[PDB]
Formats: structure tokens, C-alpha cells, sequence
């Protein structure tokens, strides 16, 4: 007999945030966020009697 | 047969063999072999970045 198992997971998350006011008499405010998340989950078992 | 004929003999050793037994022993043969082989592997891994 074998019984063999793997387990495996990857987390990842990416993240920008900005901000950017002027003023010249005109006034201004800008802002951006964004976020990347990609995660992945595998599990494999194999088992021979 | 009364003449000597060596296939007819040999018949004789064919049905009842060569020799008797004078004496022995009789009882019993235990014969036993086990073998037990076993294998493991774990791994364990974890990163944070």
C-alpha cells in the first residue's frame, strides 16, 4: 500500500492607493484605490492497496 | 521377471523407491517468515511575504 496527500495554497493581494489635491485659486482633490487579490487552493491524494 | 530385464526393475524404484526407513522421527515443521517494510513523509512549508 501507498497513500499519498498534498495540499497546497497561495494568498496574494496587491494594493495601490493615491492622493493628489491642488490648489491654484481652482481647487482640487483626486484619489484612486485599487486592489488585486488571486488565491488558489489544490489538494491531491492518491491511495493504493 | 526371473532374467534380469533393467527396465522392469527400475519400474520397482519407480513405484516404491530405493530405501525404507530403519527408524526416524515423526512430528511437525512451523515454518515462518515476516516481513514488515513501512515509510512515511510529511512536509510542512509556510511563507509570509
Amino acid at each position: 500500500f501507498y497513500n499519498s496527500t498534498w495540499s497546497y495554497v497561495k494568498h496574494t493581494s496587491t494594493e495601490h492607493t493615491s492622493s493628489s489635491r491642488k490648489r491654484s485659486f481652482f481647487r482640487s482633490s483626486s484619489s484612486s484605490s485599487r486592489s488585486y487579490t488571486s488565491h488558489t487552493n489544490e489538494i491531491h491524494k492518491g491511495k493504493s492497496y | 521377471p526371473l532374467e534380469y530385464n533393467s527396465a522392469l526393475y527400475s519400474r520397482i524404484f519407480d513405484d516404491f523407491g530405493t530405501h525404507y526407513f530403519t527408524s526416524g522421527s515423526l512430528g511437525g515443521v512451523y515454518d515462518l517468515l515476516y516481513q514488515f517494510s513501512s515509510e512515511e513523509l510529511k512536509n510542512s512549508g509556510l511563507t509570509e511575504e
